[PDB]
Order: C-alpha cells, then sequence, then structure tokens
RNA sequence: CGGUACGAAGUCGAAACAAGGUAGUUGAUGGUGAACCAGUGGCUGAACAAAAAA
RNA sequence: AACUAGUCUUAAACACACCGCUCGUCACGUAACA
RNA sequence: UAAUACAGGGUUGAACUGUGGGUUAGUUUCAAUGCCCAAGGCAGAGCACUGGAUUGGAUACCCAGGGAACUGUGCUCCCAUUAAUAAGAAUCA
RNA sequence: AUAAGAAUUAAAUCUUAAAAACAAUUCGUUAAGCAAAGAAGUAGAAAAUAAGA
RNA sequence: GGAAGUGUGUUUCAAAGAAAAAAAA
RNA sequence: AGUUCUAUUGUGUUAGCAUGGUUUCG
C-alpha cells in the first residue's frame, strides 16, 4: 500500500535532524516490509497562523518536506506516533497515495491552466 | 471570525450598522443565545425541522415582494399569456 | 476457548508468499525489486489478502477460468467472507452492524448449499469436503426442534471449535449460582462452553 | 449621589488625577506615539469598558462601569447606564490626551449607546471589531446552564 | 446544513402544516381516484354569515 | 392489545409483571433473559 | 462554584507559602 | 391489609384544556397532605420568535 | 406604550359558551374481589 | 462528519449464474434514558438536600451551593421503542 | 458593617475589598476533562395515502 | 514580543495591567 | 436478486490531532 507523508519542520530543525528522522522512518518501513519511494523538499512556507507548540515555543513558518513510500498498512500507526513524539516537527500528515492527484504524478501545472 | 470595519470618511453609526448586518447574516446572536443555555436533543430536532420548513417560504415571499415593489415603481402592467402563432413581425 | 480464538486469529493473519490481484512473473519483472516487494502480499492490506484467498478458492472450485457465480464458487466465497468477518468481529467486538451482516451471509450460504445439494449432489459433497465444512443434507425438511435443527453457525466448525454447540440455559436449564473468590455470588446467563468431543 | 465610585472617592489620596497608574521609564503615562483601544464587555446587568494602550503591550490604562459612574441595581440595565459609561470613557480619554480609539467588543448589545456617547463627546472611532469567539467545537461540549422557568 | 440527529414524524394536520414546506393538496392519482371536474356536486352546506343562516329567496 | 394495552396503560402490568428491565419498584428477573 | 474555587485558592496560598519558605 | 366500583356533595388547594399563566405527556427514578414537583432521555398528542447577497 | 368597539389570523378538552370546563387527598355510607 | 486501520451497504459497468423466492418460531444478534453492578471520581452542569426571595401557604416556578445519574464487548429492552401508517406482487411513460 | 461584582420583575444568598495575583473586567501562557458551530433543498418523476360533514 | 516609521537589516516600549466623577492649565 | 472485480465513499468500530465553549495559571 502506497502512502505519502508531509512534514513541517521548524526553523530549529537542522539538516542532520531531518536526515535522522528520515532514517528512522525508513527503518520502520523496512521493518514493515515496505520501501521508501521518493523524498522532496517543498521549501520554506509561512503558516496561515502562529503555531504555538507547547513546551517548544511559538513559530510563524516552517520548512515543508514530503516522502512517498510503499509499506504494509500496520506501519502507519508506528510512523505517526514517532513523528508526533519528535520534537522539531511542527505538523505532519500521512495519506494514501492516489492514482491521479499525487505529488509523484500531478506535480506540475497545478495552478497554471496554460 | 471577528469582523473588522474601518471608519474612514463615513459615519460611526453607518459602520456600526454594517457590523450589525454582518452579525445578523452570520447568526452570531442566535449561536450566542443557543450556547448560553442547554438545549435538549429533541428540542434541537424540532427547532431544526421548523427552520428548514420555514425559511424557504420566507425567501419566496421576499422575492414576491421585491417583484411587487419593482412593478409598482416602474408602473408595469399585468401580463397576458403569449399567444403562439403570432408572427411577431415589425410593422415597418 | 481463548486458545482456539488465538489459533484462528493467527491462521487468518498468516500471509502466504504470493502477490496481490493477478500479477505474475512478466508483470512483476519490469518493476524494480523494491517496488515488486511493495506489490508482494506482505505489504498488502487485509482486503487484498482476502481477495487473493477468495481467488484461490475460486480457481480451485470453478467451472471455467472466469466462473464466479456457479453455486460451488459462491459457497466458497461466502465461506471466506464469513471467516473474514468473524476475524474482524473478534478484533472489533464493538462493531455491531457486522454481526447483522454475518447473520445475513450465513443465511445466504445456507440457501446456496440447499440449492447445490439438489442441483448436483456429487459436486456438493466434493465442495464440502474441499472446504472442510459440514456436509449438511436436505433430503427431508428441517425440524422445528433446536436440538435437531441445522446450524449454519455450526457449519465450518472444524476451523472454530467454539462454533459447535452450547448447553440449554433457559428456565430450568439456567446455570446455578456460584460463590467467587472475592466472596460474592454470581450467576452466569450462559453455561461456560466445554470443548466438544 | 456623588456620580462616582464611593470608595475610590473616599480613599482618593489627595486627588491627583491618574495617581495610581504605573508609568513608563520616561515618567509618562502615555507616549506621544501610542494607539488606544476601548474594549467593551456588555451584559444584561452591566457594561465594563477598558481603555488599553496598544503600544505598551495592550496594557489597561483605566476602566469604568456602572458602579464607577454611580449607577446601582436595576438602573444598571437601562440604556442610560450604557450612555453614561460611554460619556465617562470619552471624557477621561479627552483628559488624558486620547482622541482616536479603536473599538472592540464581544456582545453587540448595549454598545450603540457607548458609540453614540463617544461620537457626541468627540472620542473619534477609527475602526470597530466584533469578536464573539463563537464555539468551534459543538453546542454541548460543556453542558451549558439550565433553561430558566423549566 | 445543521445536524438535528434524526427527523420527526408528526401525525396531525396542524403539526404537519407547521413542520412541512407545504401541505398543498396534490392532483388525485389516476390509478386510485378520478380527476376533479367542474360538474362535481357542491358540498351540502347551509350558507351562513357570522353564524346566521342566509336562507331566503327574497 | 386493546384490553392488553389498556392494562399496560392503567399500570396493572407495571405492578404484577416481572421485568428484566428491573427498576427499584418493579419485580426483577433472576433468570437469563430471552424474548418470549 | 464555591468548592473548586475555594480549594484552588487554598492550594495556591499553600504553594506560595511553601515556595517562600523554601 | 393495601387497593377498587357506586351515592353524596362537605374541607383543602388549582394539576390539565389559551403560551392555562413554569408547554404537555412518556420510560425508569428521587421528593412531597393532595392534585403534583425536580433532574435525565424520549415523542408532539406544544407554543413564542424567526435570515435576501456577500 | 398601553384600553374599548370592532375587523382579521391562530389554539381550544369551552357550546348553559372562562362567572366555562376540570384534577386529586381527606371525610362520608352501600358493595365486589382479595 | 480531517487523515489513517478494519469491515459493510448503496450506486454504475463487465463477467459469471439460471425460479436459486415472498413471508417468517419450539430462533436469537443489536437496541435511548433510568434502575442493579462495575469503573473511575472532582472540566462542566446537575435529583435529594441546604438557605436567599415571592406567596394566607407553598414541600415549586426565580437565586447560590450541591458526595444521586453523565463515557462499560455487563445486567440488559420498559416505552409517545428508533425513516413514518408491516413485508412482497400488480396497475403508470 | 459598608460599597463594588453578580443576580433578579425587584431583592437577597454569594465573592472581593482598603491599593490588587486571580471577587469581576482586559492581556499572555500552558494545564484539565469534554466534543455534529461551519459543508447535504423530506421540494422538481406524472409518483399523488383515507366517499362526508 | 506589542506599536509604529521609512536614508533601509529603523526606532520605541517591554516578561501581566487596572484604585472617584467633573474641570482648569 | 446472488458471486467476482471495478470507481466512489458525511455508514459502523478504530491508535493517535487540529481546533474550540468552559474551567484553570500568572
Amino acid at each position: 500500500v502506497f502512502y505519502e507523508t508531509f512534514v513541517l519542520f521548524s526553523k530549529r530543525v537542522q539538516r542532520a535532524d531531518i536526515r535522522q528522522l528520515l532514517k528512522q522512518q525508513e527503518a520502520l518501513i523496512t521493518k514493515h516490509h515496505g520501501s521508501m519511494l521518493a523524498v522532496r523538499d517543498l521549501g520554506w512556507r509561512k503558516t496561515a497562523f502562529r503555531v504555538i507548540k507547547p513546551r517548544q515555543g511559538i513559530f510563524w513558518f516552517g520548512r515543508l518536506f514530503y516522502f512517498s513510500f510503499g509499506a504494509n498498512p500496520a506501519a502507519i500507526t508506528e510512523m505517526s506516533q514517532s513523528l508526533q513524539s519528535t520534537n522539531g516537527v511542527l505538523r505532519h500528515a500521512t495519506v494514501r497515495m492516489k492514482k491521479r492527484h499525487n505529488l509523484m504524478t500531478y506535480n506540475h501545472h497545478i495552478h497554471a491552466r496554460d | 471570525m471577528s469582523c473588522h470595519r474601518h471608519v474612514f470618511r463615513a459615519a460611526p453609526a453607518a459602520v456600526f450598522a454594517s457590523v450589525q448586518r454582518w452579525g445578523r447574516r452570520n447568526n452570531v446572536h442566535k449561536l450566542t443565545l443557543l450556547v448560553q443555555t442547554y438545549e435538549k436533543p429533541c428540542v434541537k430536532r424540532t427547532r431544526i425541522a421548523e427552520e428548514k420548513a420555514y425559511y424557504p417560504r420566507w425567501f419566496y415571499l421576499r422575492y414576491a415582494t421585491e417583484v411587487i415593489r419593482y412593478s409598482l415603481k416602474h408602473h408595469l402592467r399585468l401580463g397576458q399569456a403569449l399567444d403562439p402563432n403570432d408572427d411577431q413581425r415589425l410593422d415597418a | 476457548y481463548i486458545e482456539a480464538e488465538k489459533e484462528f486469529l493467527n491462521e487468518r493473519a498468516q500471509v502466504p508468499d504470493a502477490y496481490i490481484e493477478r500479477w505474475h512473473g512478466e508483470d512483476l519483472s519490469k518493476l524494480s525489486p523494491a517496488l515488486r516487494r511493495c506489490l508482494h502480499l506482505r505489504c498488502a492490506s487485509s482486503k487484498e489478502l482476502h481477495s487473493w484467498r477468495k481467488l484461490q478458492l475460486c480457481r480451485l472450485l470453478q467451472r471455467r477460468p472466469f466462473d464466479t457465480g456457479s453455486p460451488a464458487v459462491q459457497l466458497a466465497c461466502l465461506t471466506e467472507k464469513i471467516l473474514n468477518v468473524r476475524a474482524h468481529l473478534l478484533r472489533h467486538f464493538r462493531d455491531q452492524q457486522k454481526k447483522k451482516v454475518l447473520s445475513i451471509w450465513l443465511s445466504r450460504r445456507h440457501r446456496v448449499m440447499k440449492y447445490l445439494y439438489r442441483v448436483d449432489f456429487n459436486l456438493y459433497k466434493y465442495v464440502c469436503q474441499q472446504l472442510r465444512i459440514k456436509c449438511v443434507r436436505f433430503a427431508i425438511p428441517d425440524s422445528r426442534d433446536r436440538q435437531r435443527a441445522i446450524s449454519p453457525i455450526a457449519v465450518d466448525g472444524d476451523r472454530c471449535k467454539f462454533l459447535i454447540r452450547q448447553k440449554l440455559w433457559k428456565a430450568r436449564f439456567r446455570p446455578r449460582q456460584l460463590k467467587q473468590v472475592d466472596g460474592k455470588v454470581v450467576r452466569f446467563t450462559r453455561h461456560p462452553m466445554e470443548q466438544p468431543s | 449621589t456623588l456620580g462616582g465610585h464611593p470608595r475610590r472617592f473616599k480613599l482618593m489620596g489627595g486627588r491627583p488625577e491618574f495617581h495610581h497608574v504605573d508609568r513608563n521609564k520616561n515618567g509618562h503615562i502615555i507616549e506621544p506615539t501610542d494607539k488606544f483601544q476601548v474594549v467593551i464587555t456588555t451584559s444584561k446587568n452591566n457594561v465594563h469598558a477598558q481603555v488599553v494602550n496598544k503600544s505598551r503591550a495592550y496594557r489597561t490604562i483605566f476602566g469604568s462601569f456602572a458602579g464607577n459612574v454611580g449607577i446601582r441595581k436595576q438602573a444598571q440595565q437601562g440604556t442610560q447606564c450604557a450612555y453614561r459609561i460611554g460619556q465617562n470613557i470619552a471624557r477621561k480619554c479627552r483628559r488624558l490626551g486620547i482622541s482616536q480609539v479603536e473599538i472592540k467588543f464581544r456582545r453587540i448589545m448595549r454598545v450603540n449607546q457607548l458609540l453614540q456617547a463617544f461620537t457626541a463627546h468627540g472620542l473619534g472611532v477609527t475602526a470597530i471589531a466584533h469578536e464573539p469567539r463563537l464555539p468551534k467545537c459543538g453546542q454541548n461540549a460543556t453542558k451549558p446552564r439550565k433553561r430558566r422557568r423549566v | 446544513a445543521p445536524f438535528p440527529r434524526g427527523i420527526v414524524k408528526p401525525r396531525s394536520a396542524k403539526v404537519r402544516a407547521i413542520l412541512n414546506l407545504s401541505v398543498e393538496q396534490r392532483q388525485p392519482n389516476p390509478l386510485r381516484a378520478p380527476r376533479k371536474s367542474l360538474l362535481d356536486p357542491p358540498p351540502c352546506v347551509a350558507p351562513l354569515e357570522k353564524g346566521n343562516p342566509k336562507l331566503d329567496r327574497q | 392489545c386493546s384490553d392488553r394495552k389498556r392494562k399496560i396503560l392503567n399500570g396493572t402490568e407495571y405492578i404484577r409483571r416481572k421485568s428484566s428491565h428491573r427498576g427499584r419498584i418493579k419485580r426483577g428477573s433472576q433468570a437469563p433473559a430471552f424474548k418470549r | 462554584g464555591r468548592s473548586k474555587v475555594l480549594i484552588r485558592r487554598l492550594k495556591e496560598r499553600a504553594k506560595k507559602e511553601a515556595e517562600k519558605k523554601a
């Protein structure tokens, strides 16, 4: 089963932290028999509102990352719990990849008709 | 959310009236009154049924009154059923 | 009882070494080994595994390659669906609608078996043998006595020994009261099920 | 019938206006570059109006209410009390040196009187904001109070 | 739209008129009853005005 | 149901009939419950 | 009401006294 | 024993029918000289009030 | 903003028509069941 | 009623199938609140009860406080018991 | 005692009080339990329920 | 972090406030 | 009608989350 995960790291997060988190996620995928498909960086984006992350602070933007992976359905709960426990991550969401409207295929001309 | 209005080259009374209109069309007072006190589920069922039955009638009668006012203002006459087979040809 | 339930759940959870839907060697060769692993049944969901098992039963008991409506194949698929729903209920014991769905499917399977018995007796016996389900016979009309009546629940009782029988529990047959270790007296509404012979 | 808060009047320490208000490190209550917001909280029985300096981290400067203007008991429910509170706020703003303010409130009832008093007494209004903070979770997430008269 | 958690099933004509969009009488079903016609006899009701019967030809 | 529901409405059954629904005043059922 | 508020007031008073002592 | 039906109209209140002056009634309850009252969940065999569109 | 006369709408268990209809305890005799 | 996991049902199409059904007790899965039991136990609100008023008078309506009840594969189906006035066939373009 | 807050048809109980940390109003921050406000026309298939007053 | 400005990537205030009313200057 | 697959899921049970009335802390 294919899935896409979107993460929003804070400014305090570093490249080393991102690499560590991705390594942990790939370890979970391999444990659940899956395989990481792709990883991409969607740039720095301002939040629609200030994120008050308790015991971490207040943030006004974040760096957005995306990774797509095929894995057994049982891995999603573990991945979600791990991402929630991670400190730097501000927000995360994992969804089932769709045939047409997915970042792997429907990745260009999402706003420009011509 | 909270509506923000700028009182610039206008009357504070007019701006307050616009804010009141926003509140009325958003049902803010209705929700505040609802949450000020406990409403049992059956009462809510009856109220929602009543509203869903009532408001379309009000909208239709509002449209009818708008048409009546327009016709009175423009001195319009009552219509006659369009007779078919009328050539509708210009007298020229 | 608990051990039998655990055995059934484990057997249902077992994942064989095969792929999903109808992918085969040439289809899977084009992809990379990682994506082929993603296709493999280990990554597959419970629905895909259930569909694979139903496909295998169909290929076993089918008239021809695409025969899925013949009463034998219908019996196999209904049995598989009943087993899948029973496992799902053992997990989500609070899902009430699925018990109703299970009862409906038991009735449908009973009707399919009744039809196939008359239509083709030898094939009916063969299908029951292969499915390891009780080969109920409909030579004469069933009875109104629950001690003699057919049990669509008791069918496929080889898999689950807890779906076999139960002691009478109404009126004079109700279980008697027992004093527990805590010192309070409790009466069971049902007789604790004993392993059938 | 003093027209004010009896206890504040009695305990007034020599009557220096704004004697008890903390001041900046420069010794000024109001900087020449400060903006002001009047927050009004209305209800059936009373209206609480607070003038706040936005520049000083939205810090309350002074406030007024029915007791402060000298209205007690049932008289606090009428529109006269709301207009009196508005007049008091406008006059004190004029004394301090506040001319233009931004209005904010949660319940819109009993706010027209305050706005009219402000306009009459020269307290200009630059903007109006209605912040009802309506529930965004449900209607009985916390069981509200029982309905009166059963 | 709102979520009332179920619907209501009143039986009386009064409550049905209150709680339904319209209670206009519809055309009779051609499979059940005949169509209304101008020749149908009028109801046998005495003409009354403010409770007084108006029964006099002159 | 006519006389039966009349007895239910006037409350004779409420007094004289056991109820697996229990209640603090109604007679209770000490046996496993089944639809009759 | 008048139970939780009183209990929390007493709790805050005790906590402040203890912290000042410490 | 407790309850129940008939005749009589006596004392005490005014529970229902109008928004019956606190909508009614219902399931199982708690409380009360009486009708009844209170909470909770049901119904309507209830009312009042009731949107134009930015 | 209130009142009377209307006039209109709605509700009604009122129709001798709200000075209506109507509930119950207690008291009071004749009885059946238990 | 966001995503995710596990299961239905409905709708549309292809294939399969070939009167294989309509109704249903000596049947039993589920089912508001309350009550019994178990859990927890002070976010809110809230019987009994307390005391602040109105009333000849209230054991109520109003106000303040409130240890009963408010989340369970348990016990369990009383009802103004859940999409209606039982389910199916026929009559209509 | 008293005023203020709160409430009420009007009052009272209740909370704070003498320069304020939580009576009430404004501003931040977490914490706790709880969870149908917003998005679906019972409308339009000819589709229609009960002789009368 | 609050409030602002434009020779700038600038300045200012700043980790709770609030203790008659009505005026003069 | 039924079985299989197909596209869709304001259906039922689900670990966790975003938001919010209320109370709370300063």
